[PDB]
DNA sequence: ATCGGATGTATATATCTGACACGTGCCTGGAGACTAGGGAGTAATCCCCTTGGCGGTTAAAACGCGGGGGACAGCGCGTACGTGCGTTTAAGCGGTGCTAGAGCTGTCTACGACCAATTGAGCGGCCTCGGCACCGGGATTCTCGAT
DNA sequence: ATCGAGAATCCCGGTGCCGAGGCCGCTCAATTGGTCGTAGACAGCTCTAGCACCGCTTAAACGCACGTACGCGCTGTCCCCCGCGTTTTAACCGCCAAGGGGATTACTCCCTAGTCTCCAGGCACGTGTCAGATATATACATCCGAT
């Protein structure tokens, strides 16, 4: 239906011209699912690292968000164990006009500095304001094992 | 909606559910309060604080002024049809009146 | 003691009153009435806010005490409270 | 002057303007996402929010939504692309 | 000689400036005399805070110019432009208030 | 000092920035802003209490406060008010 | 020859004769007829009480009747015996049902 | 089983009775449309309240508590009839 | 008084202090109810029913009947002036209006 | 069935005191029953209103008298004052 | 100023019918005794804002005058509305039949009140710089007596 | 139909001030997690009254004709508000000083909610009889034309 040209024209247009350190594509056969991957920025604790993630497409696109969620286990204040993400273009600030492309690499700048005013997960941010040097050890230590 | 945040950023708004909530509980209105009442009480109220917002913002541009005073409300609240028959009996402190002289009265 | 301040609402104060509200032209015995009317008004105001004060035991008139008379005769007042 | 195709594209649709309505921001979309927006969303501006609910009130109901010189523009400049869309 | 504006023109003069400004056409202190006076005549030894009193003279002067837009619509109804007791009479006893 | 008092300033001002992101807005105006949300929260609170004694219910649900502003808002307003309330309903429980 | 009372007098009889009695003036068919026309505009496939359409028309003839009152003052207010749709709407007017 | 021009039911005798009552001696050929139309105007307003009223309720016939209730909500109240 | 007797005859009264307290308790008006104010309320609801029953009574009489119907209830009602006053926006079903005619309105001398 | 509470036979057990003579008619008592409950609903709302106004979570007789101040015409208010003052002290003693 | 029709309203008498007043069975709500804890009364203290006064200066009110426009009364016209009579229409009453929907009852499952620990949203207080008020000079525009 | 002089109002530029908006600290109320008693959602059955139709009166509605009296326009008189100038009065603003009462805090006690048991007061149902409505026949008040 309508949301289906949509569909094309964002596969089309992140086809074309890949952005940076990101690739996303159609994980099923269905244009609703897809699954993206993402490389660690260079100025930033996850040296490195790749992680993989899920986007779910609702029935109702443009105008209603789509749900990202994190495939593998990442230390980030902004992020629990299970993948959920504390961003307010994804809930609090959504509009028709952003596109994946923007989501993606607002994820990606999300890794660059961690958002301490509304962390999802108190306790590993309350211990990245305590001392930026423990966060940054325990940080590499849970890239090493579960990114690589 | 996911929950861990705050009730006002769930459903969009931003009144606070929880204080609306409270006033509904503790009001004596009922001996009990529904758990979406305050989410469509927040909602209707923001919507009109919004739309009076809005049309004293633009009260108070067409008289050069970047500043609402209670002269651009009643300028607001009186030529709109809907909100006028609402606030009927509700008088606006230093609001003055719409200007408005009788065809008679006018000289010929 | 006061005695007679009713003739503080003088002719000037109605015809401004008057002119504000669209009148072009005022007979003359036009203040006698109007100074009538506003008495039985602010009589019929401040009664119910002395009530309002009394019940409370306090010795001063609020300006909560006025809105709420307001609002209970039917003239909902905006800007002092509530 | 005459806008060039570039910068007559909705941006949500990412098609040509379709009766094109122009909110108070100054910012203009195609009468169906529009509709769809208001109907479906939050009821604000796509590109820079700004919340229009009293404009769209007053506006929806002399069906002055849709700006017409704009319209007027596109449809003679450009009438191929009409008919098929 | 001296020029002088024909009977009407400088009535509509005031009618345009004092629709247009939002102050208190009666002055402070007479008022609050008289408010002081009834409400002692209600209860002796009171004492009013000066937003109760700022609050009456709100309350006073919209009844005031309502009632005054009531009364010179029902002169201009009996075919007249002056306004006369009986307008006020017929205004207030229409709207309940006197019945 | 003095007690704490709550009000709606905060959330009018938060409000106010959306419609007109560069206007600001007096104290008055603010007094008579916080009245009406009062006013107006009494007056659904009142009719929707009294909507649910007629029926010999205990609970004021969400229905009861959408037939309350139907009754109490004229004309469009209303036909608007209802649908955001129901779209926040919408969004707060999924 | 044959006998006829003039003008005035017998309207004043009738005038006197339904002020003090108590019964419904409108007929209750073409009423029930309306409401229930008015009814299904609202809402489609409604049932009516009995006593829901009583108690509309008991509602409906008092308020006719008071707006009649006022309306004879209206009248009567610009020397007038007849009553003229311009003193309906100065009633409806002044008692602020259209403001 | 729609219904067309009933307020023509409410014939210029019954307009002439209401004045009557009223205390109207000489009546203008053009006040029974003017009737008529606020006579209109009144059922509606009554009537969109009672169907709210009953709406609410999960039911389908009107009854007279709902009209009561209406009538009081619209500032009229009325006694004989429950409440 | 004693404290042996029904509530509504300690207090002298005849309408019910009971019914009265539990309309006021779970008529979701305050979270507490005092326990003087039923008797309050019950005897200031006796005293004017007690007053309109009693011009009700006198405008029957003054039909030459003994049962008060509505017509009387209205006579009543509107004659007086402080329950005119009380009950101006009532509308009594069956009441009918007081008869009155304006001056002007009578026939010339 | 279900059971429908009414104030009937109080009063006419009133109108027994005031008129032992006349009866009355069920219209009558009808409009006697929708008046109670009006005037009960009225000074049982401003009780409330003015005890939520002073702070306070219970209704006593002086909410009662107040409101009843409030909202009865001069004489009518005075009487009925005199009225519930004069139960008040014959029942709590 | 009455006088005689002529009409309509008020008054007295028989009668008969259905609604008001009272009695009975019972069951659900009100009364009586007991307990616990939280709300409100009472005493003490702080300091905020309400009252009272004095001096100046000046915007606003009171007084007086010339007169022009509007309020009010009187006449004439003619048309719209009141009154009465014959005709046609549909309201009102009675009686019967059908069923949609209001009203009550039994199960039970999911929604909402209560409780305890925790911490971040929002309120109180400070500070500063720009929006608005004010002043002074000039340009624009209704107004009116005279053509 | 207009030209021009006196007067009120709007624009523009410069100066100053005070309060609106942003930031800091902190306390308390909203959030989260878990438990548990109960309200209302739902299915089922009963039976009340709302709806539909038909036949017969006769009462209210309708249409038409005649006349008169009241609404409306026009003229005239006069007198009372209006506009303007001058003088008198007190409102407004700034300053100081006192203390009355509003607002807060701590302690305690007693008053009311909650519970259980018990029983009688009011509600539904049924029945008798007389208050009042209706029909019929006089008595009198009142309206209208004509002397
Ligand atoms: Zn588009
Ligand atoms: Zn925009």
């Amino acid at each position: 239906h309508m949301a289906l040209k949509r569909i094309n024209k964002e596969l089309s247009d992140l086809a074309r011209d890949p952005p940076a350190q990101i690739s996303a594509g159609p994980v099923g056969d269905d244009m609703f699912h897809w699954q993206a991957t993402i490389m660690g920025p260079n100025d930033s604790p996850y040296q490195g690292g790749v992680f993989f993630l899920t986007i779910h497409f609702p029935t109702d696109y443009p105008f209603k968000p789509p749900k990202v969620a994190f495939t593998t286990r990442i230390y980030h204040p902004n992020i629990n164990s299970n993948g959920s993400i504390c961003l307010d273009i994804l809930r609090s600030q959504w509009s028709p006009a952003l596109t994946i492309s923007k989501v993606l690499l607002s994820i990606a700048s999300l890794l660059d500095d961690p958002n301490p005013d509304d962390p999802k997960v108190p306790e590993i941010a309350r211990i990245y304001k305590t001392d930026r040097d423990k966060y940054n050890r325990i940080s590499r230590e849970w890239t090493q094992k579960y990114a690589m | 909606s996911a929950k861990a945040c705050t009730r006002s950023s769930r459903a969009g708004l931003q009144f606070p559910v929880g204080r609306v909530h409270r006033l509904l509980r503790k009001g004596n209105y009922s001996e009990r309060v529904g758990a979406g009442a305050p989410v469509y009480l927040a909602a209707v109220l923001e919507y009109l604080t919004a739309e009076i917002l809005e049309l004293a913002g633009n009260a108070a541009r067409d008289n050069k002024k970047t500043r609402i005073i209670p002269r651009h409300l009643q300028l607001a609240i009186r030529n709109d049809e809907e909100l006028n028959k609402l606030l009927g009996r509700v008088t606006i402190a230093q609001g003055g009146v719409l200007p408005n002289i009788q065809a008679v009265l006018l000289p010929k | 003691v006061l005695r007679d301040n009713i003739q503080g609402i003088t002719k000037p104060a109605i015809r401004r009153l008057a002119r504000r509200g669209g009148v072009k032209r005022i007979s003359g015995l036009i203040y006698e009435e109007t100074r009538g009317v506003l008495k039985v008004f602010l009589e019929n105001v401040i009664r119910d806010a002395v009530t309002y004060t009394e019940h409370a035991k306090r010795k001063t008139v609020t300006a909560m005490d006025v809105v709420y008379a307001l609002k209970r005769q039917g003239r909902t007042l905006y800007g002092f409270g509530g | 002057a005459i806008p060039s195709l570039s910068e007559c594209q909705c941006g949500i649709c990412m098609e040509i303007l379709v009766e094109p309505v122009t909110l108070p921001c100054n910012h203009t979309l195609c009468k169906p996402c529009f509709q769809s927006t208001v109907e479906k969303a939050s009821l604000c501006c796509p590109f820079c929010r700004r919340r229009v609910s009293s404009w769209t009130r007053y506006h929806t109901r002399r069906n002055s939504l849709v700006n017409v010189e704009l319209w007027t523009i596109i449809q003679k400049h450009y009438p191929r692309e009409c008919k098929l869309r | 000689k001296p020029h002088r504006y024909r009977p009407g023109t400088v009535a509509l003069r005031e009618i345009r400036r004092y629709q247009k400004s939002t102050e208190l056409l009666i002055r402070k202190l007479p008022f609050q005399r008289l408010v002081r006076e009834i409400a002692q005549d209600f209860k002796t030894d009171l004492r009013f805070q000066s937003s109760a009193v700022m609050a009456l003279q709100e309350a006073c002067e919209a009844y005031l110019v309502g009632l005054f837009e009531d009364t010179n619509l029902c002169a201009i109804h009996a075919k007249r432009v002056t306004i006369m007791p009986k307008d006020i009479q017929l205004a207030r006893r229409i709207r309940g208030e006197r019945a | 000092k003095r007690s704490r008092k709550e009000s709606y300033s905060i959330y009018v001002y938060k409000v106010l920035k959306q419609v007109h992101p560069d206007t600001g807005i007096s104290s008055k105006a603010m007094g008579i802003m916080n009245s009406f949300v009062n006013d107006i929260f009494e007056r659904i609170a009142g009719e929707a209490s009294r909507l649910a004694h007629y029926n010999k219910r205990s609970t004021i649900t969400s229905r009861e406060i959408q037939t309350a502003v139907r009754l109490l808002l004229p004309g469009e307003l209303a036909k608007h008010a209802v649908s955001e309330g129901t779209k926040a309903v919408t969004k707060y429980t999924s």
